[PDB]
C-alpha cells in the first residue's frame, strides 16, 4: 500500500483512488496554480484539499525539485487562502468522521460546525442555545463530545480561545449531565405522585423541572422563599408535589457538577435554602 | 592459629547456632562462656574472668533471627557487638543483599570483623556460613567475600554453603541467587563445602527416621558434619591443622574447589541397643551415595583428592586395613595427573552428640572429603532451572530494580558454563 | 518488613474492609473495644502488622476509612467492630461521586485526597519498618475506583520503596445494574496495571455465581457475597499475620508471585465454601474452578505461580504429597519454564467455624478472561460514545478512554503470550 | 612492652565494647601498674563485660588502690561482676575488704557467696571466723564446703573456740566440720 492508501486509511472522505488520480493528473511542470485547480476539481472540501496537498507534496520525491516546490507553493498558497478553514478542519478530520457516523450526518458539516464554534468566543449558554436550535437533546450531548474531541486534538489554532471554549463546553456538558439526572428521576416522581392520586401539570417534564432547578442554583441571591416560589410556580401548590420536587432539587444539588457553583459555600447555601423551603411546606403535617 | 567464623543470613545464623552449641559441648564450655576447670583457642578467645568467647560474627539484614540468639540460652556466650542486624531483609533477591540493602550494613560488619581480627596473634582465615537461595545468604555473602579479599589479602576463606532443595525452599528465584552468588564468590573463596538440603533432608528421613524434618533436625545433622571438618582446627591434629592445609589437600585446580563431604555413621537415637560399627563398616559407608551431603554420583566422575577424617575409638592399623579393602573392591578412579592416595586423620576424641538430639552417640565416626568431578551434577541441576526461567526473563525485573544490570545475569551464567566445561576437562 | 497500612475507599471498600477487620480481629482474639481476650500467644505474635498498641494494651487497626459519601462514616461506626477504628482516621466528603470515575479521580476526589494523605502520613510515621499498603475498593463505582486509584498513584509518589497491594472488586451485570461500570473498571485497570505490586481480583460475577450455583442462594444479597470476600481476605493474609517462612512479607510474596511487573492480577480461591473434610478433598476443592473468586476457567490458561495456604491441624506429609500429586497429575496446566512454582504453606490456627480450610492464590494467564469481559462491555458503550460528556464535563478527556482501552487490551495480549510461551 | 600497655589503656575509652572488654582483659594479663587508675575508671563502664574484666584485671595486678573501688563493685547489679570483684579482693589480700566480704557471704547468688568465702580464707582475718561458721549452714553445699576450707586457711583460737561450740550445740554439716577440723 502506498501513501494514497495510508491517507485513505481510516479516512471515510478520501479514497487512495482519488489521491492517485490527483497525483497522476499533476504533471512535473505543473505550476502551483495548476496543482490547486486540479485539487479543487476533484476535492471540494478545503480540509480534504489540504489533506490531498499534503499527500501530493509528500508523495513527490526531492528529485522532482521543481514539482515539489510547485506543490509546496500550491499547498502554501492553499493554506494562505484557507488558513484554518483548511488546516483546522484537516486537523479534526478523524473526529468529524467518527461523530458523523454516530449522528448519521456529514463529517464536513461537523467540521463546519466545529470551525463555526471555534471561530469565536462562546459561553456555555451560547453553546447550549446554539445546539438546541440544531439538535435533539439526545444528539446534543454527542455533538458536545465531538467538539471536545476536536479541541483536545488541537494540541498541535486559537490556543487561548480554545482553552476558554473548552471550559465553556465542559460547563455545557455538566449542564446536560444535570438534565440527564432529571430525565430519569422526574418520571419516577410524577408516577409516585400519580400513584397517590396527586394530579400533576400534564406538560410537566424533566426539562422544565431541570430548568427550574438551574434558575435556582444560578440565581444571583437565592432565598428559601424564592426556592419554594419557583417550585410552586413549577408543580403547583400540592404539599406532596412541592415537597417531592424540593426533595428532587435537594437530591440534584449533591449530584450537580462543582463547576456549576460559584463556590463550595454556594452549594451548601442552596441546600440550606431548599431544606428551609421543605420545612415551610411541612408545617401542617 | 585463630579462625573467625562469619554467619550470614538465616541459614548461616541458624547453622552457626547449631555449630556453636556443639563446639561448646565438644570443649566443655557452658552457654555462659564458663568452663569448670591450648587447642580450641583457635575458635574461642579466653578471658581472665573465666569466659571463652566464640571468635564469631553473626549478620542478617532483618533482626528476627539474631534477636532470638540475643534472648536465647546462648545470649551471654557472644558479646552483643558480634551479633549485627538490619531492619528490612533482602526479600529472596540477590540484588538487595548485594547492592541496595547490603551496601548499608557492609561497613559495620567489616569493622566488627576487624575488631575480632585485632584480638588474633595469627589469624589463619575465615569460615563463612550462608545459603545460596536467600537474598542475604547469596547477595550479602558475595559482597562481604569481595571486601574481605581486599582487607585480608593472603588469608584463607572457607565456605559452608546451603545448596537449595525444593522440599524446604521458600523462593522461586533460588536458582538465580545460587548462580549469581557463586559467580561473584568464585574467585574470593579458597574452598567451599556445599550442603544440599535435599540430601540432609533425605538422611534425616532414612537414617534418623524423622518423617517431616524441621530446619532444627537438619541443622543438628549439618553441625555434626561441620564439627568433623573443623575438629582438626580445634584439637591437636595431624591432617588439616591449617585452613591452608584444606586447599593443599583438597583443591588441586583452583576454580574446582567444591569438595563432596560424606559422613558415617548417622544412627537414630531410637535404635540403641544395636551393635557398634567397625572402622571397615564406617569407611565402606563413605563410598555409599546415600551418605553424601550433596546429591550426585561419584561412580559417574573422577577423584582429584580424598581425605578420611576419623573420630573416636579408631586404631591406625584398622584404617590401613579398611582402605586396602576399598582399593581392591571399589571403583575409585583418580584423574590421570594426581596422587592415587588417601590422606588419613585420626582424632581420638569421641564424637559429641547434643543431649536429647535425634542423633545417637557413636563409638567411632568418619567424614570423608572428596574432590570429585561428580559435583558438577549438582551445578547442572541449578544451571538448568536458571536457564528455564532466564529464557523468558521471568523475575529479572526484581533484580534490575535493585541496582543490578541484566548483563550480570548472562555473565554469571557464562561463568557457570565455564565451570561445567572445567569439570568436563578434568575428566581425561 | 513489620507494619502494613490498610486503606478502604468507597461503599464497597468500606463494606468488604469492615468484614475483613471483623474477621481477623476475632482470629487474633480482639473484641470491638480493642482488648485482647485470646487463647494462644500466636495471636499476638505478629499483631503489630495490622494493629497499633494504645495505652491499656488496646489494639487499634492501622486502617484509613475514606468515602466522598458522608453516609459511609455511620455505616462503619454502627457496624459490629465500628468502635475499634481511630476517630481521626475517618476521612469523609460532602458528595459521593455517583459512579463517575472523573469525580473521584480529578474533581471531588482530588480535593479530599490531600486530607487522606495526611492520615496515611501520620499512620506511616508510627511504623518502625513499614512493609507497604493494602487498599480495599470496587472498580465499578466513582470513589473506590477514581479516588482509590488517585490515592494509589499519590502514595506511590510519596512511598515509592514500599509494596502497594489491593483487593479490587470487579463489577458484574449480575450484581450491579449501573451502566457506566465498564468505564470505571477500564479506567482503573489502567492505573492498577502500572501502580500496584499485587492485586487480588475479587470478581462479583464469581461471587454471585458461587452463591447462586454452589450455595444454592437464589436471590444473593451483598451480605452473602461479602461472607465469601471476608473468608478470602482472611485466608490470603494468613502468612502475613501468623508466624512463618514462606510469603511472610508483601515483598517476599511479590518476588514469588510476580514474574513480570504487569502480570500481578491474582485469582483467589478458597475451600470449603459451605459450613468432616480430608486433606485430599481440600486440595481437590481448593484448585477447583467452582471455588475461584475470579470468573476464569483455570483450564483456559496456565498457572505462572501459585500460593496454597492450608489452615488447621492436618498431616504435613499428606499436604506435601497431595500438592505434589495435584502438580504431576495436572502438569500441563502449570508453566514449564518456572520450576517449583507452586509454594505451599501450613498455619495451625484455622478460621472461625472450620477445623480445616485451604486458601489459594493463583497468577494464571486465564485472568485475561476477566479483562476481556470488561473490554467487551466497554467497547459496546464507547462505540456509541455513550455517557462520554459525564466524564469529559468533570475535566477529563476522551484520549484517557482510548489510552485505558489500549492498555487493558495490551495486558490481555501479554497474558496470552505467556499462556502460549513454549519452554 | 610499655607501648602495648598505653595502647590498651587508650582502648579503655573506645566506643566499641568489644575493644574495651578486650583492653581490660589484656591489661590484667600484662600486669603493668600504669593501668591501675584507668582500670578503676573501667569499673564504672556501662558494659558489664568491661566491668567484669576490669575487676579481674585489678585483682591480677594486686595494687591496693583497687581495694575501695572493688569494695563498691561487690554491690554491682551483675552477679559475675560481683563474684569477680570478691575473687579480686581475696587476691589483693587487703583487710579493708573483710567487712564488705562478710556482707557478700549473704549475697542472693551462690557463686558470689562461694567467692566471698574463698576470699575470706585467702585474707585470713579472724573477723571472718563467726560469719564463716554461720555459712556452714548455707543451703548451697559448695558454699558450705568453701566456708569450711576458708576456716582451714584461718585456724587459731577463734577457730578452735567456734569449733568446740559447734561440736556441742551445732547440727548436720557444721557439726561434722567442727569434729573433723578439730582432729586436723
Ligand atoms: N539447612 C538449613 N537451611 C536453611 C535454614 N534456614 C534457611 N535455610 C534455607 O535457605 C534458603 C533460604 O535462604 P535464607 O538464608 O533463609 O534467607 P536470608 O539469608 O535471611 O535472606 P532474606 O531473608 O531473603 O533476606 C532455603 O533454601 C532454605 O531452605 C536452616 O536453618 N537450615
Ligand atoms: N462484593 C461487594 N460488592 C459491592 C458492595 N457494595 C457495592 N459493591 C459493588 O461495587 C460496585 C459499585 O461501587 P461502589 O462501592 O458502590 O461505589 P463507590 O466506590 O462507593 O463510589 P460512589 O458511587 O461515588 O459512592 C458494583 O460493582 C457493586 O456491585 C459490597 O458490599 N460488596
Ligand atoms: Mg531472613
Ligand atoms: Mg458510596
Amino acid at each position: 500500500t502506498d501513501l494514497a492508501d495510508k491517507y485513505a486509511s481510516g479516512n471515510s472522505e478520501i479514497s487512495g483512488q482519488e489521491l492517485r488520480g490527483l497525483r497522476d493528473a499533476i504533471g512535473d511542470d505543473a505550476s502551483p496554480e495548476d496543482i490547486l485547480a486540479l485539487v479543487q476539481e476533484k476535492i471540494k472540501d478545503p480540509a480534504l484539499q489540504s489533506t490531498a496537498l499534503d499527500y501530493l507534496v509528500q508523495t513527490t520525491p526531492p528529485s522532482q525539485g521543481k514539482l515539489k516546490e510547485a506543490l509546496i507553493q500550491a499547498r502554501n498558497t492553499h493554506t494562505e487562502q484557507f488558513g484554518r478553514t483548511a488546516i483546522g478542519a484537516k486537523n479534526i478530520l478523524f473526529a468529524s468522521q467518527e461523530y458523523a457516523d454516530q449522528l448519521n450526518v456529514s463529517p464536513s458539516g461537523l467540521r463546519s460546525l466545529y470551525l463555526e464554534v471555534t471561530g469565536d468566543t462562546h459561553t456555555c449558554d451560547q453553546l447550549l442555545s446554539m445546539l438546541q436550535d440544531r439538535y435533539t437533546y439526545q444528539d446534543m450531548a454527542i455533538v458536545s463530545s465531538f467538539l471536545m474531541k476536536g479541541m483536545a486534538t488541537e494540541l498541535k489554532v486559537p490556543s487561548a480561545q480554545l482553552q476558554v471554549l473548552m471550559t465553556e463546553t465542559r460547563n455545557l456538558q455538566a449542564v446536560l449531565t444535570s438534565y440527564d439526572y432529571f430525565e430519569s428521576r422526574v418520571p419516577i416522581l410524577l408516577d409516585s405522585l400519580k400513584a397517590e392520586g396527586i394530579q400533576t401539570p400534564s406538560d410537566l417534564n424533566f426539562v422544565k423541572v431541570a430548568e427550574s432547578y438551574h434558575k435556582i442554583i444560578n440565581d444571583k441571591f437565592p432565598t428559601a422563599s424564592k426556592v419554594e416560589r419557583e417550585v410552586r410556580n413549577l408543580i403547583g401548590d400540592d404539599v406532596d408535589s412541592v415537597t417531592g420536587v424540593l426533595n428532587l432539587f435537594f437530591s440534584a444539588l449533591r449530584q450537580t457538577s462543582s463547576r456549576l457553583f460559584s463556590s463550595a459555600d454556594k452549594r451548601q447555601q442552596l441546600g440550606a435554602m431548599i431544606a428551609n423551603a421543605l420545612d415551610a411546606v411541612n408545617i401542617n403535617n | 592459629r585463630e579462625c573467625i567464623s562469619i554467619h550470614v543470613g538465616q541459614a548461616g545464623v541458624q547453622i552457626g547456632n547449631a555449630c556453636w552449641e556443639l563446639y561448646c559441648l565438644e570443649h566443655g564450655i557452658q552457654p555462659d562462656g564458663q568452663m569448670p576447670s591450648d587447642s580450641f583457642n583457635t575458635f574461642f578467645s579466653e578471658t581472665g574472668a573465666g569466659k571463652h568467647v566464640p571468635r564469631a560474627v553473626f549478620v542478617d539484614l532483618e533482626p528476627t533471627v539474631i534477636d532470638e540468639v540475643r534472648t536465647g540460652t546462648y545470649r551471654q556466650l557472644f558479646h552483643p557487638e558480634q551479633l549485627i542486624t538490619g531492619k528490612e531483609d533482602a526479600a529472596n533477591n540477590y540484588a538487595r543483599g548485594h547492592y541496595t540493602i547490603g551496601k548499608e550494613i557492609i561497613d559495620l560488619v567489616l569493622d566488627r570483623i576487624r575488631k575480632l581480627a585485632d584480638q588474633c596473634t595469627g589469624l589463619q582465615g575465615f569460615l563463612v556460613f550462608h545459603s545460596f537461595g536467600g537474598g542475604t545468604g547469596s547477595g550479602f555473602t558475595s559482597l562481604l567475600m569481595e571486601r574481605l579479599s581486599v582487607d585480608y589479602g593472603k588469608k584463607s576463606k572457607l565456605e559452608f554453603s546451603i545448596y537449595p532443595a525444593p522440599q524446604v525452599s521458600t523462593a522461586v528465584v533460588e536458582p538465580y541467587n545460587s548462580i549469581l552468588t557463586t559467580h561473584t564468590t568464585l574467585e574470593h573463596s579458597d574452598c567451599a563445602f556445599m550442603v544440599d538440603n535435599e540430601a540432609i533432608y533425605d538422611i534425616c528421613r532414612r537414617n534418623l527416621d524423622i518423617e517431616r524434618p524441621t530446619y532444627t533436625n537438619l541443622n543438628r545433622l549439618i553441625s555434626q558434619i561441620v564439627s568433623s571438618i573443623t575438629a582438626s582446627l580445634r584439637f591437636d591434629g595431624a591432617l588439616n591443622v591449617d585452613l591452608t592445609e584444606f586447599q593443599t589437600n583438597l583443591v588441586p585446580y583452583p576454580r574446582i574447589h567444591f569438595p563432596l563431604a560424606t559422613y558415617a555413621p548417622v544412627i537414630s537415637a531410637e535404635k540403641a541397643y544395636h551393635e557398634q560399627l567397625s572402622v571397615a563398616e564406617i569407611t565402606n559407608a563413605c563410598f555409599e551415595p546415600a551418605n553424601q551431603m550433596v546429591k550426585c554420583d561419584p561412580r559417574h566422575g573422577k577423584y582429584m583428592a580424598c581425605c578420611l577424617l576419623y573420630r573416636g575409638d579408631v586404631v591406625p592399623k584398622d584404617v590401613n586395613a579398611a582402605i586396602a579393602t576399598i582399593k581392591t573392591k571399589r571403583s575409585i578412579q583418580f584423574v590421570d595427573w594426581c596422587p592415587t592416595g588417601f590422606k588419613v586423620g585420626i582424632n581420638y576424641q569421641p564424637p559429641t552428640v547434643v543431649p536429647g538430639g535425634d542423633l545417637a552417640k557413636v563409638q567411632r565416626a568418619v567424614c570423608m572429603l572428596s574432590n570429585t568431578t561428580a559435583i558438577a551434577e549438582a551445578w547442572a541441576r541449578l544451571d538448568h532451572k536458571f536457564d528455564l526461567m532466564y529464557a523468558k526473563r521471568a523475575f529479572v525485573h526484581w533484580y534490575v530494580g535493585e541496582g543490578m544490570e541484566e548483563g550480570e545475569f548472562s555473565e554469571a551464567r557464562e561463568d557457570m558454563a565455564a565451570l561445567e566445561k572445567d569439570y568436563e576437562e578434568v575428566g581425561v | 518488613m513489620r507494619e502494613i497500612v490498610h486503606i478502604q475507599a468507597g461503599q464497597c471498600g468500606n463494606q468488604i474492609g469492615a468484614k475483613f477487620w471483623e474477621v481477623i480481629s476475632d482470629e487474633h482474639g480482639i473484641d470491638p473495644t480493642g482488648s485482647y481476650h485470646g487463647d494462644s500467644d500466636l495471636q499476638l505474635e505478629r499483631i503489630n502488622v495490622y494493629y497499633n498498641e494504645a495505652t491499656g494494651n488496646k489494639y487499634v487497626p492501622r486502617a484509613i476509612l475514606v468515602d466522598l459519601e458522608p453516609g459511609t462514616m455511620d455505616s462503619v461506626r454502627s457496624g459490629p467492630f465500628g468502635q475499634i477504628f481511630r476517630p481521626d482516621n475517618f476521612v469523609f466528603g460532602q458528595s459521593g461521586a455517583g459512579n463517575n470515575w472523573a469525580k473521584g479521580h480529578y474533581t471531588e476526589g482530588a480535593e479530599l485526597v490531600d486530607s487522606v494523605l495526611d492520615v496515611v502520613r501520620k499512620e506511616s510515621e508510627s511504623c518502625d519498618c513499614l512493609q507497604g499498603f493494602q487498599l480495599t475498593h470496587s472498580l465499578g463505582g466513582g470513589t473506590g475506583s477514581g479516588m482509590g486509584t488517585l490515592l494509589i498513584s499519590k502514595i506511590r509518589e510519596e512511598y515509592p520503596d514500599r509494596i502497594m497491594n489491593t483487593f479490587s472488586v470487579m463489577p458484574s451485570p449480575k450484581v450491579s445494574d449501573t451502566v457506566v461500570e465498564p468505564y470505571n473498571a477500564t479506567l482503573s485497570v489502567h492505573q492498577l496495571v502500572e501502580n500496584t505490586d499485587e492485586t487480588y481480583c475479587i470478581d462479583n460475577e464469581a461471587l454471585y455465581d458461587i452463591c447462586f450455583r454452589t450455595l444454592k442462594l437464589t436471590t444473593p444479597t451483598y451480605g452473602d457475597l461479602n461472607h465469601l470476600v471476608s473468608a478470602t481476605m482472611s485466608g490470603v493474609t494468613t502468612c502475613l499475620r501468623f508466624p512463618g517462612q514462606l510469603n511472610a512479607d508483601l515483598r517476599k510474596l511479590a518476588v514469588n508471585m510476580v514474574p513480570f511487573p504487569r502480570l500481578h492480577f491474582f485469582m483467589p480461591g478458597f475451600a470449603p465454601l459451605t459450613s468432616a473434610l480430608t486433606v485430599p478433598e481440600l486440595t481437590q476443592q481448593m484448585f477447583d474452578s467452582k471455588n475461584m473468586m475470579a470468573a476464569c476457567d483455570p483450564r483456559h490458561g496456565r498457572y505462572l505461580t501459585v500460593a496454597a495456604i492450608f489452615r488447621g491441624r492436618m498431616s504435613m506429609k499428606e499436604v506435601d504429597e497431595q500438592m505434589l500429586n495435584v502438580q504431576n497429575k495436572n502438569s500441563s496446566y502449570f508453566v514449564e519454564w518456572i520450576p517449583n512454582n507452586v509454594k505451599t504453606a501450613v498455619c495451625d490456627i484455622p478460621p472461625r467455624g472450620l477445623k480445616m480450610s485451604a486458601t489459594f492464590i493463583g497468577n494464571s494467564t486465564a485472568i485475561q478472561e476477566l479483562f476481556k469481559r470488561i473490554s467487551e462491555q466497554f467497547t459496546a458503550m464507547f462505540r456509541r460514545k455513550a455517557f462520554l460528556h459525564w466524564y469529559t464535563g468533570e475535566g477529563m478527556d476522551e484520549m484517557e478512554f482510548t489510552e485505558a482501552e489500549s492498555n487493558m487490551n495490551d495486558l490481555v495480549s501479554e497474558y496470552q503470550q505467556y499462556q502460549d510461551a513454549t519452554a | 612492652d610499655p607501648e602495648k600497655v598505653e595502647m590498651y589503656i587508650k582502648n579503655l575509652q573506645d566506643d566499641s565494647g568489644l575493644v574495651r572488654y578486650f583492653a581490660a582483659d589484656a591489661l590484667g594479663k600484662i600486669g603493668d601498674e600504669r593501668a591501675v587508675e584507668p582500670l578503676i575508671k573501667a569499673l564504672k563502664d556501662e558494659d558489664p563485660w568491661v566491668r567484669r574484666e576490669a575487676a579481674g584485671a585489678l585483682g591480677q595486678i594486686g595494687d591496693e588502690r583497687a581495694v575501695e573501688p572493688l569494695i563498691k563493685a561487690l554491690k554491682d547489679e551483675d552477679r559475675y561482676v560481683r563474684r569477680i570483684a570478691a575473687r579480686a579482693l581475696g587476691k589483693i589480700g587487703d583487710e579493708r575488704a573483710v567487712e564488705p566480704l562478710i556482707k557478700a557471704l549473704k549475697d542472693e547468688d551462690w557463686q558470689v557467696r562461694e567467692d566471698a568465702a574463698k576470699a575470706l580464707g585467702q585474707i585470713g582475718d579472724e573477723r571472718a571466723v563467726e560469719p564463716l561458721i554461720k555459712a556452714l549452714k548455707d543451703e548451697d553445699t559448695t558454699v558450705r564446703l568453701e566456708a569450711a576450707l576458708a576456716l582451714g586457711k584461718i585456724g587459731g583460737e577463734r577457730v578452735r573456740a567456734a569449733m568446740e561450740k559447734l561440736a556441742e550445740t551445732g547440727t548436720g554439716f557444721a557439726r561434722k566440720v567442727a569434729v573433723n577440723y578439730l582432729e586436723t
